[PDB]
């Protein structure tokens, strides 16, 4: 699922600014 | 353009005289340091104080002189100060009070106790459509009122976006908040949130934030961003592709809205055509939407955030605490001479 590979992913965390 | 659009931009007109008078005669050093007692860290850094005279609680935005300009962002930097110090709306973090000593910056603001947004979609893992509408339209409202300022917004996120005890938003951070009445050019903001005009380089105006809005109301209701990878060049190659795949649980307005605003033609996104804001406010996802009400905060929030008490912050993580330090040479006046 879409989710499931959002929530394994690098990102999910706070995200800063470039 | 009926008697509800000519209201609106009353509205706006004397808004914008009252934000005129403080852009053009920014406050200045309105307190000091010893004024406030320091409690703890919200977010890095942002920290928790206590106001002596009044035990008010306000949260401290401090950034050090000299980081600031190794990273190139000095006129970003002064932008903040002087956008924050002049704007007036519901659903932006008021500031009330700002200084500088020889070390930092400092920008003193209500203290907004239900936590980032982040926190709560995370956790939940998705808003349902009625919750994230109820979000999205406040956004609505609060772009309306800035980009009638000539004011770009740049950083929208959940991140961004507290939850304050009504259950209401209010935007923080105005890092790279800008008034420009043509386009501009810097490379600035979150991944996951930039528009393609952004990556590729392009001159861009307020149309990005209208972009980042439609970001914003997919991550809500998906739980989710609609583009995201693990590394960023990979994000951006989403982004500019032309695609956007929806949850099936989408209803059918509101995947219609946001092919309207994830739109990569700019002469057809949404917020950017002759009906401006208007094409967004009445579109059939926010039929039920009374934007008055929402303005008004008359409406009945989704959730109120637990309120243990004054100063508690149990709705926000925890950080490593740093020193405050103050050397005994001022740092980089020149440069921050206007804040
Ligand atoms: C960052 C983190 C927490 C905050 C709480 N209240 C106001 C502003 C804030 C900025």
């Amino acid at each position: 699922t879409t989710y499931a590979d959002f929530i394994a992913s690098g990102r999910t965390g706070r995200r800063n600014a470039i | 353009k009926g008697s509800e659009q000519e209201s609106v931009k009353e509205f706006l007109a004397k808004a914008k005289e009252e934000f005129l008078k403080k852009w053009e005669s920014p406050s200045q050093n309105t307190a000091q340091l010893d004024h406030f007692d320091r409690i703890k860290t919200l977010g890095t850094r942002v920290m928790l104080v206590k106001h002596k005279e009044t035990g008010n609680h306000y949260a401290m935005k401090i950034l050090d002189k000299q980081k600031v300009v190794k990273l190139k962002q000095i006129e970003h930097t002064l932008n903040e100060k002087r956008i924050l110090q002049a704007v007036n709306f519901p659903f932006l973090v008021k500031l009330e009070f700002s200084f500088k000593d020889n070390s930092n910056l400092y920008m003193v603001m209500e203290y907004v106790p239900g936590g980032e947004m982040f926190s709560h979609l995370r956790r939940i893992g998705r808003f349902s459509e009625p919750h994230a509408r109820f979000y999205a339209a406040q956004i609505v409202l609060t772009f309306e009122y800035l980009h009638s300022l000539d004011l770009i917004y740049r950083d929208l996120k959940p991140e961004n976006l507290l939850i304050d005890q009504q259950g209401y938003i209010q935007v923080t951070d105005f890092g790279f908040a800008k008034r420009v009445k043509g386009r501009t050019w810097t490379l600035c903001g979150t991944p996951e949130y930039l528009a393609p005009e952004i990556i590729l380089s392009k001159g861009y105006n307020k149309a990005v934030d209208w972009w980042a809005l439609g970001v914003l109301i997919y991550e809500m209701a998906a739980g989710y961003p609609p583009f995201f990878a693990d590394q960023p060049i990979q994000i951006y190659e989403k982004i500019v592709s032309g695609k956007v795949r929806f949850p099936s649980h989408f209803s059918s307005d509101l995947k219609d809205l946001l092919r309207n605003l994830l739109q990569v033609d700019l002469t057809k996104r949404f917020g950017n055509l002759k009906n401006g804001v208007n094409d967004i406010k009445n579109h059939k996802w926010f039929a039920t939407t009374d934007w008055i009400a929402i303005y008004q905060r008359k409406v009945e929030a989704p959730f109120i955030p637990k309120f243990k008490g004054p100063g508690d912050t149990s709705n926000f993580d925890d950080y490593e605490e740093e020193e405050i330090r103050v050397s005994i040479n001022e740092k980089c006046g020149k440069e921050f001479t206007e804040f």
